[PDB]
């Protein structure tokens, strides 16, 4: 019930970025939630002498008809300790992402019972805005422990293995992971199955409130890496071989002996663009041999901690994005695609928005960080609307894309 | 004696790693320091300031400065550098009200409370930090020391420890009249009511009692000011709002200032005034950077200027916001990248309308200059209302849908309509999905020497059609835009063109209307007049015989 001491690091001042306008419902949900929460001791008023600020916003999770509160601890996260004192956080389970079926629980309420350290508290330093700058801002800081600090989770790490301890004492299979205030539970387990497990946990957590009712349902091995694909025609226009030699002359940056001299020769004259040409035998022979270097993944693609994750999305159209995760370019460590059942058809920011969170969600189950995103849309257009569909309680960083890069063909 | 309740002081601390001032007490005339012993025995007495010992060795200069046409000597403590020592404290000060967000209220009174910021107390372990001297006659004795024991004016936390408190003062006299408001800005105190302007002053009686339960002054015998006023540059009346009016100044060689006390002024006016443009008028700054230089004025600055002598003309006013009624946003394109709109909820009656200035850009087009606007009022909707406006747009249902399913970016603008008032924003050309058949099939190539800059230009086509241009001056990315130009110039109305120049594709892909390149504006006037354009791109130096049989023409 004791404080762990908790600083920043030397030569960091706390956070003190400004707080964005909000919508008058999301004001009237946030005074309502902070309210109660100041009732509960969990947060209570601060007066001029903090200069500390974090944004915070509303919003409605998914399944769910009540407003929540987020705080966007990400200036914060980065000022913040880094959590390897005895035990250096907690090692990433190489082992989640292979399980048949990974679900997550939000585990977050439970941090709201763990104290935060008195001389740490001025750092969360919040502001719900008014409306027309008419009255000053209500301003709160936290007592206890709150969720989208990284902090919560690394002094949680100690005070949770217990709670699960008897959990994965029955169950030696199940590999649980815990991110942010988010619990990631996988097993190889039979679907129906897998679900029974799961619930057996829920009531497994309630049982050390006396001293969180839904879920999503993740497949990580339903799912596997990309492949590039070339065409199988029968026949060939000058456009079909002008497109193919450039999608392979852009793969040959990925795959060393890629070829294009027989295919190339073929475009040699200048003929119409729909006019089909026959393919010559050293191109189909080139075309074979390329296809088969393709099957192969890329030799020498190594995951490495100590660098970024980068994630790029491209609009294909129709509800359809597709993504890549690498870290040194032209070495993809994951690729994936994403389309319809989003409840988007009109707006692109919300497909968008749903986008990135699905690549973090499956970029903290393969290496338990997010990656910094590259995103398709001006910079006024995402700034302005993101968190009207932001749901997760985890916020990654993203800059802009201004030019059309070439290789959505590639992907497409 | 009704007992004084006491109100919370607030811990101050100063910055970390960091002593206190030591500054030295100027020489002042044997008048100004008279002066300022007859102030300092005052406010001693009445509690406010207090005589320190040989102990505290901080010291803040301090000055009297006679006031102008009162025969009177007020005092001047410059707090520069304590204020530079002194923690950072908490910004409220972010914005300033807009006159449009305000609720039209029955009854409305306003209090200056310019008097409270010195009965609230200072926090006693800062005190010490406080302390200045008073020099004495001739220099003979040592000048008696003193320091503050309340809120120091001129001190940086002052404005914000003073709101901070009157806000905890104020929230249970709000909670328990939620039948008012009471807005807190600066120095003063808003205070509207939709009740009988009887009980509206009783309850403004009642809210300078509550005040006076904690030690706070409040203005009374009239002193507190009722509508109209004229506040930070506008005019609020009970009904209306407005710029303050605020007229041209007028010169032949106009300078620097001459403008910047113009365009940041003609600015002010189009938050009210419709139809403000400011562009032929800014050129002529950021490509400056000297406070006194002059130019001349520009061929279509007189232009625009004569009518910025045409809207100021008349008195338009604004109303203030109904929260029952619908938020409408509507704008207008006016040309060279300049977009006007006006926020409504009745028509004939705005309640504020605004400006947005096209980005700096190398290439751009309508509708990402009506998209970005789109956001901008968003944002400023949500700031003064706290909601989004529904929007009247200048484009058609179908173009917008055609461009957002079709731009390479995401994009999204809220629930909009369109309205049709000229000029439309509109999609001037398409590129083609598939290769069109039939259609004449241009191989272009560009490629120019990096030291004589001289470069080559041109293509082939299927049908045998070739053309090479020499040229001058000119770079590989110049050339290979050049080639695309003549391709475009030499077709027929449907036309298929391979290139390799990712360059072009990079510029074109993104479908601007305009550009600041001539050579782009060109072939940009070229797609319009087309029927159908297929751009295909391939690798260069494949020896694809298109860009093959034309990089060994343009390199010859
Ligand atoms: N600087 C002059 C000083 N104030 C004024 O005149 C003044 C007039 C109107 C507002 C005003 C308007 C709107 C807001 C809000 F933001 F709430 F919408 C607000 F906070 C204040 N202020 C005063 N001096 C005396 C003489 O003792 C009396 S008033």
């Amino acid at each position: 019930i004791e404080t762990v001491p908790v600083k920043l690091k030397p030569g960091m001042d706390g956070p003190k970025v400004k707080q964005w306008p909000l919508t008058e419902e999301k004001i009237k949900a946030l005074v309502e939630i902070c309210t109660e929460m100041e009732k509960e001791g969990k947060i209570s008023k601060i007066g001029p002498e903090n200069p500390y600020n974090t944004p915070v916003f509303a919003i409605k999770k998914k399944d769910s008809t009540k407003w929540r509160k987020l705080v966007d601890f990400r200036e914060l996260n980065k000022r913040t300790q880094d959590f390897w004192e005895v035990q250096l956080g907690i090692p990433h389970p190489a082992g989640l992402k292979k399980k048949k079926s990974v679900t997550v629980l939000d585990v977050g309420d439970a941090y709201f019972s763990v104290p935060l350290d008195e001389d740490f508290r001025k750092y969360t330093a919040f502001t719900i805005p008014s409306i027309n700058n008419e009255t000053p801002g209500i301003r709160y800081q936290y007592n206890v422990l709150p969720q989208g600090w990284k902090g919560s989770p690394a002094i949680f790490q100690s005070s949770m293995t217990k709670i699960l301890e008897p959990f994965k004492k029955q169950n030696p299979d199940i590999v649980i992971y815990q991110y942010m205030d988010d619990l990631y539970v996988g097993s190889d387990l039979e679907i129906g199955q897998h679900r029974t497990k799961i619930e057996e946990l829920r009531q497994h957590l309630l049982r050390w409130g006396l001293t969180l009712w839904m879920g999503y349902e993740l497949h990580p091995d339903k799912w596997t890496v990309q492949p590039i694909v070339l065409p199988e025609k029968d026949s060939w226009t000058v456009n079909d071989i002008q497109k193919l030699v450039g999608k392979l002359n852009w793969a040959s940056q990925i795959y060393p002996g890629i070829k294009v001299r027989q295919l190339s020769k073929l475009l040699r004259g200048t003929k119409a663009l729909t006019e089909v040409i026959p393919l010559t035998e050293e191109a189909e022979l080139e075309l074979a041999e390329n296809r088969e270097i393709l099957k192969e993944p890329v030799h020498g693609v190594y995951y490495d901690p100590s660098k970024d994750l980068i994630a790029e999305i491209q609009k294909q159209g129709q509800g359809q994005w597709t993504y890549q995760i690498y870290q040194e370019p032209f070495k993809n460590l994951k690729t994936g695609k994403y389309a319809r059942m989003r409840g988007a058809h009109t707006n692109d920011v919300k497909q968008l928005t749903e986008a990135v969170q699905k690549i973090t969600t499956e970029s903290i189950v393969i290496w338990g960080k997010t990656p910094k995103f590259k995103l398709p849309i001006q910079k006024e257009t995402w700034e302005t609307w993101w968190t009207e569909y932001w749901q997760a309680t985890w916020i990654p960083e993203w800059e802009f894309v201004n030019t059309p890069p070439l290789v959505k063909l590639w992907y497409q | 004696m009704v007992p004084i309740s006491p109100i919370e002081t607030v811990p101050v601390k100063l910055k970390p790693g960091m002593d206190g001032p030591k500054v030295k007490q100027w020489p002042l005339t044997e008048e100004k320091i008279k002066a300022l012993v007859e102030i300092c025995t005052e406010m001693e007495k009445e509690g406010k300031i207090s005589k320190i010992g040989p102990e505290n060795p901080y010291n803040t200069p301090v000055f009297a400065i006679k006031k102008k046409d009162s025969t009177k000597w007020r005092k001047l403590v410059d707090f520069r550098e304590l204020n530079k020592r002194t923690q950072d404290f908490w910004e409220v000060q972010l914005g300033i009200p807009h006159p449009a967000g305000l609720k039209k209220k029955k009854s409305v009174t306003v209090l200056d409370v310019g008097d409270a910021y010195f009965s609230v107390p200072l926090d006693e372990d800062f005190r010490k930090y406080t302390a200045f001297t008073i020099p004495s006659i001739n220099n003979e004795t040592p000048g008696i020391r003193y320091q503050y024991n309340v809120l120091p004016q001129g001190w940086k936390g002052s404005p914000a420890i003073f709101q901070s408190s009157m806000t905890k003062i104020l929230e249970p006299f709000a909670a328990q009249n939620p039948d008012i408001v009471i807005y807190q800005y600066m120095d003063d105190l808003y205070v509207g009511s939709d009740l009988e302007i009887g009980q509206h002053r009783t309850k403004i009686e009642e809210l300078r009692q509550h005040l006076l339960r904690w030690g706070l002054t409040t203005p009374d015998k009239k002193h507190q000011k009722e509508p109209p006023f004229l506040w930070m540059g506008y005019e609020l009346h009970p009904d209306k709002w407005t710029v303050q009016p605020i007229v041209l100044p007028e010169k032949d060689s106009w300078t620097v200032n001459d403008i910047q006390k113009l365009v940041g002024k003609l600015n002010w006016a189009s938050q009210i005034y419709p139809g403000i443009k400011v562009r032929q008028l800014s050129k002529l700054l950021r490509g400056t950077k000297a406070l006194t230089e002059v130019i001349p004025l520009t061929e279509e600055a007189e232009l625009e200027l004569a009518e910025n002598r045409e809207i100021l003309k008349e008195p338009v006013h604004g109303v203030y916001y109904d929260p029952s009624k619908d938020l409408i946003a509507e704008i207008q394109k006016q040309g060279q990248g300049q977009w006007t709109y006006q926020i409504y909820q009745e028509p004939f009656k705005n309640l504020k309308t605004g400006k947005y200035a096209r980005m700096r850009g190398a290439h751009t087009n309508d509708v990402k200059q009506l998209t970005e606007a789109v956001q901008k009022i968003t944002t400023e909707s949500i700031v003064i209302w706290g909601k989004t406006p529904k929007f009247k747009l200048p484009i058609q249902k179908e173009t917008w849908e055609t461009w957002w399913t079709e731009y390479w970016q995401a994009t999204w603008i809220p629930e909009w309509e369109f309205v049709n008032t000229p000029p439309l924003v509109k999609l001037w050309y398409q590129l083609e999905k598939e290769p069109i058949v039939g259609a004449e099939t241009f191989y272009v190539d560009g490629a120019a020497n990096r030291e004589t800059k001289l470069g080559k230009a041109g293509y082939v086509t299927n049908k045998g059609r070739q053309k090479v241009v020499p040229l001058t001056n000119t770079t590989n990315q110049k050339t290979e835009l050049q080639a695309i130009y003549l391709a475009l110039q030499d077709s027929g109305l449907e036309v298929n063109i391979v290139t390799d120049s990712q360059y072009a594709l990079g510029i074109i892909q993104a479908q601007p209307d305009k550009s600041e390149s001539e050579l782009v504006n060109q072939i940009i006037e070229q797609l319009i007049k087309k029927e159908k354009v297929y751009l295909a791109w391939v690798p260069a130096h494949k020896g694809i015989g298109g860009n093959e049989q034309v990089d060994k023409l343009v390199s010859a």
